[PDB]
């Protein structure tokens, strides 16, 4: 589904409508020798936040010949740290030094 | 009958890293990487041993 | 079809059998990110003409 470029200009102030965005990193690329097809892709409504706060990591595949496949995120160094509990207080990280 | 290792060999420690996947010629292949010289060899032939 | 590597060593001198060769220039290449498949290709009888 997709929002109309007219419902997003003359709709009630209260309404909360959701959009839909594309990733495109594991997109299949073109062939070697091929007759080029016509037509172009368009975009009309961009965010200005930026979006995508729930991240962690992305694209769990290794590249054809190079090491890191462009915009690839590795897990945070905190999602992997069990610290012991204090007697009174209950949760804390490791010494670090 | 333990067959002793031949006269001249390079003893490499197996790692979960020295085997990488990369493109050679027209297809994807599992490739070795020589630790002392840092090379390719994208086919099970001369490695060297 | 393909000739056997034994019929090409113990057959009558007169016989004329045909082989079959590959071009491979408009061959479709691999993808970007992909798990590599195993097994290798072999060739046993080359010409010398050319």
């Amino acid at each position: 589904q997709h929002v109309d470029a007219e419902s997003i200009m003359t709709a009630p102030k209260g309404k909360l409508f959701h959009l839909q965005f594309m990733d495109g990193l594991l997109r299949p690329e073109p062939s070697a020798f091929d007759p080029p097809a016509s037509g172009e892709d368009m975009r009309l409504i961009y965010p200005l936040q930026p979006i995508s706060v729930a991240r962690s990591m992305r694209a769990i595949v290794n590249h054809n010949e190079v090491d890191r496949p462009r915009g690839a995120v590795a897990p945070s160094s905190y999602e992997m740290d069990t610290g012991t509990l204090s007697r009174n207080g209950d949760l804390l990280y490791s010494p670090v030094a | 009958f333990v067959p002793d290792v031949p006269e001249g060999y390079v003893a490499v420690q197996y790692a979960h890293r020295l085997f990488s996947s990369s493109l050679a010629n027209k297809r994807n292949r599992v490739t070795y990487t020589h630790p002392p010289t840092g090379m390719a060899y994208p086919s099970p032939t001369g490695r060297p041993h």
